[PDB]
RNA sequence: GGGCGUAAAGCGCACGCAGGCGGUUUGUUAAGUCAGAUGUGAAAUCCCCGGGCUCAACCUGGGAACUGCAUCUGAUACUGG
RNA sequence: AAGGCGGCCCCCUGGACGAAGACUGACGCUCAGGUGCGAAAGCGUGGGGAGCAAACAGGAUUAGAUACCCUGGUAGUCCACGCCGUAAACGAUGUCGACUUGGAGGUUGUGCCCUUGAGGCGUGGCUUCCGGAGCUAACGCGUUAAGUCGACCGCCUGGGG
RNA sequence: GCUGCAUGGCUGUCGUCAGCUCGUGUUGUGAAAUGUUGGGUUAAGUCCCGCAACGAGCGCAACCCUUAUCCUUUGUUGCCA
């Protein structure tokens, strides 16, 4: 019922006394389509084995995101080691406007309308981390209402 | 459980003022002759409620695992667990004992098979060679995983006798979302701990007092369920 | 370094000799040559018959040849016409009458000759070696191999320099004597050279 | 809407004029700041709602926009005097 | 302040920090240009020259050895007065101010406690080491920040050229 | 007849030296790390203790051969209390 898709696959190497030892890495994102999204990173000698490992890694380490209506509550800015991510909620019907890694993360999470831009490095492993960081730190008016002790007359 | 009971048992001692954790300030009264004092007026009320929710977790037919590897309270934690029919670890907390439960269970079935086919089973085929080897494997697995042989699953909650000295267990519990009931000393770190119990753990009479409180609660849970 | 032949080392223990006949020094080399003639002639014209093992027996007044193969239908023909022609020629090779007993192997992929000859044959049919070795390994594990190891070496992929390529799944306890390792070696004659293929199959101990 | 320990990048160090910035309270001013109004900001163009070439490009009515400037009146929290 | 400063004594002289008050009353921070200071080497004039030692000479080494090694050896290193204004002039980290968990030292003041004592409790200045949160590409920095922030100045914009 | 510097097969060498790896877990943004390090011990990555590691595999060892002791079985072509 939940959706899963593969971000990128990369071949890595570890040289030994005999020579190189080739390996394959898989970055995947798993989301239920509501705002519960996670990512998994796995390593294996074979591409099917590597992608499978990332699949179970993503089912654990799931997070929850509070969405308004298929979109973000407010503009959000997610920063990881070398990647800067700016996402802001857009109007209905505008669709998803984001880079490769961010679009997959966003679409499996369940955000249909969003304007998202990536600054800094565009390494898939780090932009996915930055995107997850933004969806965390974004908040909901009811949790803010309890946070400030001011009820929900703000909106 | 009371003010005077813990004071008499001497749980109010903490470590030296050279080993303290700046996160312990709310739970330190003063330092006398470079010995911190843990405020009983603060630890008792949260000790009682932590014991209270321990009763609630036991009410759901839970599995409570008593983790202590210090030589101070080895026999202390073992008898307290067995008396209340709960499970324990005493020799040494194996890294990945919670997270890597599948491989651990493989060792446990291996452990389980050997007693029933050697001791209460048959003593044939000794060959006089591997008998000592096989009994030694039994003893190694008995001290290591003997206390968790029957669990067949993940613990519902953990009771930890030192947060800092079993931080590996604490981080695995946090990763797996297992509630933590840990006693924290001056030199420990309570961040990973979920229901902190400020108190001493270097005293046999103190640790038996603390294990007696948890034992009374869990048996009350069982009897209340009955 | 170099390895002992796993069949040869365990020949006296668990591996039945291909030749299980006795005589004196007078006809030792003579009947050894006859076994060579029989085996090479048999293999050359049963290259398609998936011949795996040839067991030559010499009862006191005849020769018996047991052919362990995977395709008895081809090696017998219709009503046994082919086995009688092989009888004529094989008997004339050694100058004595010959009995032929054909034994079938239900699992070809667990015998080291069929897997080796198949991998070799794919090379001159221009199948890429990495996929070929992987196909063999997967077949063995599915059909119940306890351990597998395949060695394809020499002029891989038309390169200038020969490379060694091997891939091991499961369990191959060569140094264990009671271990049952069926080993065979086969060769591939390709337009860019000649390729050696080695297969170890472990199928339990004692 | 970027950086400067090691990737390019902290003057060798300091004093110091111009300049930039400036603790805290009261009064006053109203220069910055903000609000209102008035006059301008040509038409075409761009955008919105329509109209006519059989459609379309194209042409075209109204509107919005051109929030920029200037003046007058007012507010005094912050900056400045 | 940096560059730097090491026998002892005397003369002249600058800054720093601590204790308890008194006093002025925003007189402050930063700083383009400008000015001043600025290791060693070097330059000018006049001295001095023990040791050391560019250059240079000889002897080895080496296929060669305009070097490394050895024996010597002039400038220079030393002083006075000018000039030079450059260093991996480095903490490779501009100055000023505020805030943010800790621990052990060193060094210099200073208030107390039966000052009994060859004993402890406080408070400052400066200074090393380790490390928390945080930050960082990472190494690491971590109350003396590369953390959280403000003021101003300098600088950077691919590698060569 | 040429090219082992196109190769297969086979062999020498360090060296019978004790190493070479994987699964799951954990760590690291990541390549990867950990396991395999450390206190000892062993002929040995042999074993033990500690240890974010828990196990597992190929190698070490064991199974094969011979010699060292005894018991039982058959006694000629071997032995003679
Ligand atoms: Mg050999
Ligand atoms: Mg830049
Ligand atoms: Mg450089
Ligand atoms: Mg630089
Ligand atoms: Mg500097
Ligand atoms: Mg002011
Ligand atoms: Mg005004
Ligand atoms: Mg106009
Ligand atoms: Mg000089
Ligand atoms: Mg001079
Ligand atoms: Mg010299
Ligand atoms: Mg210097
Ligand atoms: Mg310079
Ligand atoms: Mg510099
Ligand atoms: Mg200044
Ligand atoms: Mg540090
Ligand atoms: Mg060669
Ligand atoms: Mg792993
Ligand atoms: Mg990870
Ligand atoms: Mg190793
Ligand atoms: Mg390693
Ligand atoms: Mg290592
Ligand atoms: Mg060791
Ligand atoms: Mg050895
Ligand atoms: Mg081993
Ligand atoms: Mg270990
Ligand atoms: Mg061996």
């Amino acid at each position: 019922e939940l959706q899963e898709k593969l971000i990128a696959v990369n071949r890595v190497s570890k040289t030994v006394k005999g020579g190189r030892i080739f390996s394959f890495t898989a970055l995947t994102v798993v989301g239920d389509g509501n705002g519960r999204v996670g990512f998994g990173y796995g390593k294996a000698r074979e591409v099917p084995a590597a992608i499978q490992k990332a699949m179970e890694k993503a089912r654990r380490n799931m997070i929850n995101v509070a969405l308004n209506n298929g979109t973000l509550q407010h503009p959000v800015k997610g920063v990881h080691t070398g990647s800067r991510v700016f996402m802001q909620p857009a109007s209905e019907g505008t669709g998803i406007i984001a880079g490769g890694a961010m679009r997959a993360v966003l679409e499996v999470a369940g955000v249909h309308n969003v304007l998202a831009k990536a600054y800094g490095s565009t390494n898939p492993i780090n932009v996915v981390r930055a995107t997850i960081d933004g969806l965390e730190n974004m908040n909901s008016p009811e949790m803010v209402a309890a946070k400030r002790g001011k009820s929900v007359e703000e909106i | 459980v009371s003010m005077r009971d813990m004071l008499k048992a001497g749980v109010h001692f903490g470590h030296q003022t050279r080993y303290w954790n700046p996160k312990m300030k709310p739970f330190i009264f003063g330092a006398r002759n470079k010995v911190h004092i843990i405020n009983l007026e603060k630890t008792v009320p949260m000790f009682n409620e932590a014991l209270a929710e321990l009763n609630k977790i036991a009410s759901r037919k839970g599995k409570i695992l008593f983790v202590g590897t210090k030589r101070a309270a080895s026999e202390a934690v073992k008898d307290a667990a067995l008396s209340c029919d709960q499970f324990f670890v005493n020799h040494r907390w194996l890294g990945g004992m919670l997270t890597n439960w599948k491989t651990v269970r493989q060792s446990i079935k291996r452990l389980k098979d050997l007693e029933t086919q050697s001791q209460d089973g048959t003593f044939d085929k000794l060959t006089k060679k591997e008998a000592l080897m096989r009994t030694r494997e039994l003893e190694k697995l008995e001290n290591s995983l003997g206390g968790i042989k029957d669990m067949g699953g993940l613990p519902d909650a953990l009771f930890v006798i030192d947060a800092d000295h079993e931080h590996i267990a604490i981080k695995e519990a946090n990763n797996l979302g297992i509630p933590v009931f840990a006693i924290v000393d001056t030199n420990s770190d309570p961040d990973g701990v979920d229901f902190v119990i400020p108190g001493n753990d270097d005293a046999i009479r103190a640790v038996t007092l603390y294990l007696g409180a948890v034992a009374a609660t869990v048996r009350e849970g069982r009897s209340q369920d009955l | 370094g170099q390895k002992v032949h796993p069949n040869g080392i365990r020949l006296g223990i668990v591996k039945p000799w291909n030749s299980t006949w006795f005589a004196n020094t007078k006809e030792f080399a003579d009947n050894l040559d006859s076994d060579f003639k029989v085996r090479q002639y048999l293999t050359k014209e049963l290259a398609k018959a998936s011949v795996s093992r040839i067991v030559i027996e010499r009862p006191a007044k005849s020769i018996r040849v047991t052919i362990h193969t995977a395709r008895p239908g081809i090696v017998i023909g219709k009503k046994g016409e082919d086995v009688e022609k092989l009888r004529k020629v094989v008997a004339d090779i050694a100058g004595v009458p010959a009995q032929i007993n054909i034994a079938e192997v239900r699992k070809p992929e667990l015998d080291a000759k069929l897997v080796a000859d198949s991998i070799t044959s794919q090379l001159e049919r221009r199948v890429m070696f990495r996929r070929a070795m992987k196909r063999a390994v997967q077949n063995a594990m599915r059909l119940g191999a306890k351990g597998i190891k395949v060695e394809v070496s020499g002029r891989l992929g038309g390169a200038e320099i020969a490379r060694t390529e091997w891939y091991r799944e499961g369990r191959v306890p060569l140094h264990t004597l009671r271990a049952d390792i069926d080993y065979n070696t086969s060769e591939a004659h390709t337009t860019y050279g000649v390729i050696g293929v080695k297969v170890w199959i472990f199928k339990g101990e004692i």
